[PDB]
């Protein structure tokens, strides 16, 4: 059922990331996987070149089926069990790039730190269905991934309809 | 709480209005902490905190047809200590300002910086009004996340800070080879905007760094 989505998923070279660079730049390839930030609702996103993933019938690629009923957790925690474990987890893996993404000083006590920002997959797609669901429209949308977006992410490969942003427009002085 | 310099109506063009994948518009208060921390180091003056406000703001396109780029004005008070004198200050100040960018926007003119003085609490309501007129930022907090927040409190999101991922092992491409670097994500609080006049606690408009890679308020969250 699912071993062969995770199966010839790791065929590929599949990554799976909590947080990644490529959202700010679709030629980096900055990906990260922040173990705390993992729960029973937590979003996950994915890459393949061009964004594969066998299509279960049910219509479904891997990245669609690991965010619907919470199968993510279900699975990273073990009510699955080994087997549809352990692989999952050979793909939530690191990796470090720079390039295209900006660099920041940001004070630490007497010096700073330089902080390289990565943006979260979670907060992306979990937030653009929250948004939806609840009718909030004090938003922008923006579109990730450019014209070819399927070459950025399996998110961005699928919500094609862009994701919400806050409109963060302040009152004005009349 | 004592030494202030005020810049009203800062004209800036070009804003990066995208603070975060999901924040467009306001720049955020890490923006202004940012910007005072880089006059402190340029200008040698110390800076402790700084309170801004919103007079006119547009994000390019949203109220007309014509990367997210704003335009808009601001009012900026930086909370000092300097005695060497006064328009020396301001001086520093005005020459600072005229080449300094706020979230990669230009400064095209400000009025001229003033010096303000609190000895008590009292007289730090003198400094808070002469910002007038301007919206400024106070920290709300979270509740419960910043999205359920938004629709439940009806407040904005903004950029707080940022949480470190891991640290960067190869500092090839680093422009800096010995400051600690990391892969980090922003952090994020709930803010409100006040007329300034209308804050209470001037305390509460000021902002500044704070531990574990975050900017807040001296005086904390808001309360009326």
């Amino acid at each position: 059922m699912i071993k062969e989505m995770i199966e010839d998923f790791i065929s590929k070279g599949g990554l799976i990331f909590t947080h990644s660079g490529r959202y700010t730049n679709t030629n980096n390839s900055c990906f990260i996987f922040n173990k705390n930030d993992i729960g029973v609702d937590t979003k996950v996103d994915m890459y393949t070149p061009k964004s594969a993933g066998i299509k279960n019938e049910e219509g479904e690629n891997l990245w669609q089926v690991l965010n619907k009923a919470n199968m993510f957790y279900r699975i990273y925690s073990g009510e699955l069990g080994e087997e549809l474990q352990y692989l999952l987890k050979s793909c939530c893996t690191a990796k470090e790039d720079v390039t295209t993404l900006p660099q920041i000083y940001f004070k630490n006590g007497e010096g700073y730190d330089i902080l390289v920002p990565i943006g979260n997959a979670h907060n992306l797609i979990s937030g653009t269905e929250y948004l939806w669901e609840h009718k909030y429209y004090n938003t922008f949308t923006q579109k990730l991934g450019g014209s070819n977006p399927q070459n950025c992410t399996h998110a961005c490969n699928k919500m094609r309809g862009g994701f919400k942003q806050f409109n963060c427009t302040p009152p004005q002085v009349e | 709480m004592r030494k202030f310099i005020i810049v009203k109506n800062v004209k800036v063009d070009g804003i990066n209005a995208k603070s975060s994948d999901i924040t467009v518009g306001m720049p955020p208060a890490t923006t202004f902490c940012g910007l005072g921390e880089t006059m402190s180091i340029k200008t040698g003056i110390v800076v402790k905190a700084v309170s801004y406000g919103s007079v006119k703001f547009e994000v390019r396109g949203s109220r007309f047809n014509t990367k997210p780029l704003a335009d808009g004005v601001f009012t900026l008070c930086f909370e000092v200590e300097w005695e060497d004198c006064a328009e020396v200050l301001v001086d520093k100040v005005t020459n600072f300002i005229n080449t300094a960018r706020i979230a990669g926007g230009t400064i095209a003119s400000f009025n001229k910086p003033f010096v303000k003085v609190a000895k008590d609490a009292e007289e730090l309501a003198s400094v808070k009004n002469a910002m007038m007129p301007c919206y400024v930022v106070v920290d709300c907090g979270v509740e419960v996340n910043i999205f359920e927040d938004a629709v439940n409190r009806k407040l904005q999101p903004m950029v707080n800070g940022y949480k470190k991922l891991e640290k960067i092992v190869d500092n090839k491409h680093m422009r800096d080879k010995f400051t600690p670097a990391y892969l980090a994500t922003p952090t994020y609080t709930m803010i409100g905007y006040k007329m300034v006049s209308n804050v209470d606690n001037f305390d509460q408009a000021l902002w500044q760094y704070g531990e574990n890679t975050k900017v807040k308020t001296i005086g904390g969250i808001y309360n009326d």
